[PDB]
Parts: C-alpha cells; structure tokens; sequence
RNA sequence: UUCUCCAGUGAGACGAAAACCAAUGCCUUCACUGGCAGUAACACCCAGCUUCCUGAACGCAUGUCAUGCAUGCCAGGUUUUGUUGGUU
C-alpha cells in the first residue's frame, strides 16, 4: 500500500528517524518488522516516489532497498529452479538440435518470440558458473557477443499450469 | 507509457478474474459429470 | 549479382459462437508432434521510448533479460473461433 522499507544498519535508530520524518509526504509510520521500517508514504504501492527515499535519507546510515513484497531476495534474485535464459540466438539461424546440447543441455529448450532472443534454457548446469562463463563478453556464439543470465521463472510451474491446461482441453469440447 | 501497461495489465487482469474463471467452472463440471 | 547461416510471406552482419485453408504465435513432445490453456505491439541489443446468494497482511497471486520499485482482490444486479489474410 505503501514502503516496506530494509535496510540501514542492523544496529538502527529506525523509531528515530520513523518520527523525525512525520511531516509530509510520508505520514503514517512505524518501524516494522523483519526489517526496519513501514512508513506510508502513498499510494501506489512499493512505491513510485520511493526511489528517492533512497539517498534523502540517509543521513542516517547507508542505505536502502524498498520492497511491498514478497521479500525475501533469493526467490526472485537468488535461486529460484536455476533457470537461465541465452541470448542472442535467432529461429531461422539456429536448429532445435543446435543451440540445444550446446548450452549443457538442456531440458527444456524454447527459444521465443520471435523477437528472438530470449530462449529459456530451462537448464541443468545448474546454473551458476554457466552465466559466468557463456556470459563473458564472449564466447561468439554464432558471430554476437552472446550474453547469458539468470531467471527467475519456471521449472515445475509451467508443468503445472501445463497439467490443469491439459485437463481443460480435454474437457472443452 | 507506463500508465498504458498499467492499464492492459489491469483490463486483462479483470479477464482473468472473471470470464477464465467462472468458464473453467462450468468446463471441470463435464468431467465428473 | 556483398557473405554468414536453416527450410521460401526466410534473419544476421556489412556496404455473440464455431472451422476449413496458408502463414505465424504460444503450449507440449523429440520432431511442425498433437492442440487452444496463456494474451497490447514488436525479427535481439529500448521484453511499454446498494437488493440476493456464493466468499474473506505488507504478505499471498499474476509477472520477473523489467527503474514490472507493475497491476489484482466480489459472482448476481458482427462479434466469436489464439492472431492476420482466404473460405463456409
């Protein structure tokens, strides 16, 4: 509704500062609760305004990330199923077979959209060292710079959704 | 821009909402039926 | 009458319901394999430049290559068939 504030610090004053900053634009606080302040602080929610709040405030001590949730970092940073997606790569310059068992691999292997580019590796590596290394400024794959980073979607999931989409298929008719 | 995805994301999020769900109602009543 | 690829509506660099056909998407398999669950557009580098009954936290869900720090929390009170072109 308003700003899940975490971060300074540790070894806040949060209630301090959480008073002090009554006033407009903020109003309604209290240091809550994990981690180290909710004020609100209207109205989209996260929020909007909030990417100030970053240097306005310290002074004190560091800081910030602002969230509305879920938030804990790893699920959506982290790790999560060790899904990669690679990029660039192009459907009418690559095979299904191609890209595939070079990147590990994979299973499962979709390349999008088109528009391009952006093909989940679905992996198993798991994925760690994998972005490191095919990420690199490098190695050319096929003649573009190839880049290499993490996701942050599926595994499971999408088989699931695939489960319940099956059985509605079936049933529709 | 970013007030035009607001709204595709809420106008789409209405069909989900309502005309998948109270569909896929009558649709899982077919197979036990 | 430029060279780099994978099978020609090819790309990359450089100088209000529904279905038949083709393309193309998404899902699924391994394979254009089977098929409409999903849903602004895009051939990378900029992924948005109150009656009546059902029911009750700052985190759950949708979404995460995201300055998506973004939406979502009430059922009653000639369109569709995924999409465009062709056909019925």
């Amino acid at each position: 509704n308003g700003v899940y504030v975490k971060n300074w610090g540790t070894g806040s004053v949060a209630d301090a500062t959480n008073v002090f900053s009554a006033a407009g634009k903020v109003v309604k606080v209290q240091l809550r609760r994990q981690r180290y302040a909710l004020v609100f602080f209207e109205n989209s929610a996260a929020v909007k305004k909030a990417i100030d709040l970053f240097n306005e405030k310290e002074v004190l001590g560091q800081t910030v990330l602002v969230v509305p949730a879920k938030a804990s970092p790893k699920p959506d940073a982290h790790e999560n199923s060790s899904c990669v997606f690679v990029s660039p790569i192009f459907r009418p310059s690559t095979t299904k077979a191609q890209v595939m068992e070079l990147f590990a691999g994979v299973k499962v292997q979709r390349l999008r959209m088109y528009r391009q580019n952006f093909a989940y590796a679905y992996l198993d590596s798991p994925a760690a060292a994998k972005k490191f290394v095919e990420e690199k400024n490098g190695t050319a794959f096929r003649g573009h710079t190839l880049r290499v980073a993490l996701s942050a979607r599926s595994l499971e999931k999408l088989r699931a959704r695939q489960e319940v989409a099956n059985v509605v298929i079936a049933a529709h008719r | 821009a970013s007030n035009r995805r607001a709204l595709r994301q809420r106008d789409h999020s209405k069909k989900h909402t309502r005309k998948v769900h109270a569909q896929r109602a009558e649709v899982a009543a077919f197979q036990k039926k």
